[PDB]
């Protein structure tokens, strides 16, 4: 029945809802839905979510009047497209991902009352640097514990989609519920224009760096190569002529070597080649 | 390593103990036990009698030998397409067939520089010759197949000279052929 | 044996005349 | 060898026939593998006890049937029978087709031994016994035809469930493996367009089969056709090799091909184009072909 | 008298309740053939939350009538 080859097919504007209403609420946890479609037994897709208004505190989240979703969904059939809940998602923000005691109990009756009901963990304040802790958890059955709990490998790929830490197998996993892969639905028409809106310019290659600051600039760093200069002199020399281990303190500790003096020299070209160039193009462009 | 003896690389040791060692161990994974264990069976295919090999006889390419090892290294996505790897498995033997039911029993030698290897026997631990005779239906080791020699004693030759592994006919000279035998 | 060797000096050039290739290439990617 | 079989009859005509299309080099080749005969029992005991509640099963069955290629003879199916009906789901279904491993070619002696097991009367509610035992009668009947495509041609017109539909497919393209017969060939296009999304990586994969290195106008096109429209990735990777299976060695004839699967963005398909450069350029010291692999490599 | 109760999960539960019953029954008859606590379900009725103080007849609810199903929604 159960395999472990399923993989949930979030959209690109799924996920900016995901981190956005996330953000939204950091200290009280916000709460919604999530929609999609099952398009057969172990593939699932998620395209649109919207949200639900809460009024939880910071560790747990309640809800609102049940006469707001219905009405909500009626109102997206007859725009753009209808589907059926897969599910639903929250925010934990102070911890890591893992299900909670009401969480385990809401999981019980989505998966009673709806199919099966991938609920998924976001952290917020973890998203900052370039990566996301975003993931999604899957209830499993307490019967078929004397048996495989998410048995029957069909495929090996299954072991370097995700490696649960020390911090994920201490709540529930894998006596309570489990884990389940991740990939980004990427097309065209979506994806190449969201870069070509961003990260793109017009005229910032052809624009002067104002040397008001410019050359000010390259005072402070052919002063401190200078001194980088004075230090290379004596380091090497001494070291070579002294002893020749090739090897302790000036190996275990050391930062002064052939790494970081020409560095200074390769921003120094690069901010000054273009920075040359771009002012070669206008005096022929521009009469 | 398939079908290669202590004498052809002593690695093979290193690694049957190397495979006991991964297999019987508690504190691995079930992805890295399952590469081991498919291990045992092909470094003892077919009871050393079948060989893998992309190249023929006669320099010529194998259109199913190909087949059935590019279908397996897509064992990735689906575990029972590793039961492909079966076409792949060609014999080693070196049948003097000469009549359509003729099968004597023809004691061919061979000549080793070295001593015996070449078919080891099952382990159970809980004045050499270099001349060794033959019958028909007998292995043999790719790596062996130029220092066999055909028993200049008998009369009886084949026609093609028996310098590769494969399958050649008996040249009768005589008269009052005998032993055949089919179980 | 004066003609099989010259091919084999030949595809012993060819080979390594690829294997100087995709390394430096491999060496722009690297870096990236 | 069909087509100067055809050509030949265009007694000594009776016995060229038969080594032609070769039916005593299956026989002395399975002499040679019942006569000789070198399987340790304790590793695969050293094995089966070092086994946890684990999935391993299907790790052991496919290892067995291994080394007992051609072996013929069924011993573990034979003192562990409860051990083997542990695993559920599909273990079932690879030891049934393990089963078929074992019997490497009889031509006549595995079916009759596997007429035994009719794909009607095993059991009612499980499809994967008989799912792997038509996998299983397609990997001893290799490259032979004759009544056999007929036979499962005929089963595959009233399969029932779509599991059926996987081993039945496979057996068939394998069975007819480099024939590029028209029926077997119309019964594919149709099961690849009954959107279908389990069978796919079935049909994929046989089709292939019966187009090995056949250069055809309309399939590759038809493929590439199909799978840019569909929703699935198993649809997507059982067409990735078969578009690289329906050709092998054209050295020149599939440059616009491998330009055009290179080119396109899907990664699957990207990666497809790999597998029939590599297919298309057997044994051969293509310089530009290893500079231009290299090159996407990294 | 048979109703569908239309839940949000695309699925139809047809039950056989009477006029004169109320909401708890239809709670307890939903746990019997599920497996929900009656706590934990919200019952909506044309864009109205139905109170388990008042019957059926209260609200209009006559025969073949569509309903509304809302599980308990709460994190942490
Ligand atoms: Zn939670």
């Amino acid at each position: 029945a159960v395999d472990t080859a399923e993989q949930v097919y979030i959209s690109s504007l799924a996920l900016l809802k995901m981190l956005k209403h996330g953000r939204a609420g950091v200290p009280m946890e916000v709460m919604g839905l999530m929609l999609g479609e099952f398009v057969d037994d172990y593939t699932v897709r998620v395209i649109d979510v919207f949200a639900m208004p809460q009024s939880g505190t910071g560790v747990s989240v309640e809800a609102v009047d049940p006469v707001f979703q219905a009405k909500m969904l009626d109102m997206l059939k007859q725009t753009g497209r209808p589907e059926m809940v897969v599910g639903w998602y929250h925010s934990h923000p102070g911890f890591g991902c893992w299900l909670s005691g009401v969480d385990i109990n809401t999981q019980q009756s989505f998966e009673a009352l709806s199919e099966r009901a991938v609920a998924v963990v976001v952290d917020p304040i973890q998203s900052v640097k370039g990566k996301v802790v975003i993931d999604a958890f899957r209830l499993i059955n307490a019967n078929m514990m004397v048996l495989g709990h998410e048995p029957r490998q069909t495929t090996s790929n299954l072991g370097h989609l995700n490696k649960p830490s020390i911090q994920a197998l201490i709540h529930g996993l894998n006596r309570h519920y489990y884990s389940i892969t991740i990939n980004y639905r990427k097309n065209e028409l979506e994806q190449k224009m969201l870069l070509n809106l961003h990260k793109k310019s017009w005229m910032e290659g052809l624009t002067l760096q104002d040397y008001s600051e410019h050359c000010k600039h390259n005072e402070s760093v052919v002063k401190e190569m200078l001194e980088l200069a004075k230090n290379y002199n004596k380091a090497v020399e001494e070291e070579d002529k002294m002893t020749p281990e090739q090897l302790a303190i000036k190996n275990v500790g050391k930062q002064d070597p052939k790494r970081h003096l020409e560095e200074h020299v390769d921003v120094l070209m690069t901010s000054n080649i273009v920075q040359c160039l771009a002012a070669m193009l206008d005096t022929v462009v521009f009469k | 390593m398939i079908q290669q003896t202590e004498i052809t690389c002593p690695k093979v040791n290193q690694f049957r103990q190397l495979y006991s060692k991964v297999i019987n161990d508690k504190h691995d994974d079930v992805m890295a036990k399952f590469g081991a264990i498919l291990a045992q069976g092909i470094l003892d295919a077919g009871g050393h009698n079948v060989t893998i090999s992309l190249q023929s006889r006669t320099g010529h390419t194998h259109m199913p030998s190909v087949v059935g090892v590019l279908v397996f290294t897509q064992f990735w996505f689906w575990f029972p397409l590793s039961h492909f790897l079966s076409l792949a498995y060609t014999p080693t033997c070196v049948i003097g067939l000469n009549k359509d039911l003729k099968m004597p029993k023809v004691q061919y030698k061979s000549n080793c520089k070295p001593s015996t290897f070449a078919y080891p026997a099952p382990l159970e631990v809980p004045p050499e010759p270099n001349f060794q005779l033959l019958d028909n239906p007998a292995r043999v080791m790719p790596a062996q197949l130029k220092v066999l020699t055909m028993p200049e004693t008998c009369r009886y030759q084949p026609f093609k000279p028996l310098s590769i592994g494969g399958i050649i006919i008996l040249k009768d000279t005589s008269e009052d052929i005998e032993e055949l035998v089919e179980p | 044996d004066l003609y099989s060797r010259y091919k084999k000096l030949q595809q012993e050039l060819e080979f390594l005349e690829v294997q100087e290739e995709y390394i430096k290439d491999e060496q722009k990617n690297l870096k990236k | 060898l069909s087509s100067v079989i055809q050509n030949l009859r265009t007694d000594q005509t009776l016995k060229m026939i038969k080594i032609l299309s070769g039916e005593m080099a299956i026989e002395l080749h399975l002499q040679f593998l019942i006569r000789n005969n070198n399987t340790d029992l304790m590793i695969l005991k050293n094995t089966k006890d070092a086994v946890r509640n684990s999935v391993c099963h299907t790790a052991t069955v496919i290892a067995n049937s291994f080394m007992h290629c051609g072996t013929t003879s069924d011993q573990f199916l034979r003192d562990n029978l409860e051990w083997l009906a542990r695993a559920t789901n599909w273990a079932k279904f690879t030891a049934t087709a393990s089963l078929g491993v074992i019997h490497k070619g009889h031509e006549k002696e595995a079916l009759q031994l596997m007429a035994t097991y009719l794909p009607k009367d095993t059991s009612p509610g499980s499809a994967y016994q008989e799912g792997g035992g038509l996998y299983a009668l397609g990997l001893i009947h290799a490259n032979h035809g004759g009544d056999i495509i007929d036979y499962l041609l005929n089963q595959l017109k009233n399969a029932s469930n779509d599991i059926v539909r996987h081993g039945g497919s496979l057996g068939l393209g394998l069975a007819a493996m480099g024939t590029a017969r028209q029926d077997v060939y119309d019964l594919l296009k149709t099961n690849l367009y009954q959107d279908d999304a389990v069978t796919g990586e079935a049909a994929g994969l046989a089709l292939g089969l019966v187009m090995l290195g056949s250069k055809n106008a309309q399939a590759i096109e038809d493929m590439v056709g199909y799978a840019q429209e569909t929703q699935h990735e198993k649809i997507l990777r059982g067409l990735a090799v078969g578009i690289a299976l329906v050709m092998y060695g054209r050295m020149e004839e599939a440059d616009a091909l491998i330009e055009s699967l290179c080119r396109d963005k899907d990664p699957i398909l990207r990666r497809s184009g790999m597998y029939t450069v590599a297919m298309a350029y057997c044994g051969s010291g293509n310089n530009k072909a290893i500079r231009r692999l290299l090159h996407v490599a990294v | 008298m048979q109703i569908f109760v239309k839940t949000l999960t695309g699925k139809t539960i047809t039950l056989e309740v009477e006029p004169s019953d109320t909401i708890e029954n239809v709670k307890a008859k939903i746990q019997d053939k599920e497996g929900i606590p009656p706590d934990q379900q919200r019952l909506i009725f044309a864009g109205k939350q139905l109170e388990d103080g008042r019957t059926l007849s209260d609200y209009n609810i006559q025969r073949e009538s569509t309903l509304h199903l809302v599980l308990r929604l709460r994190g942490g």
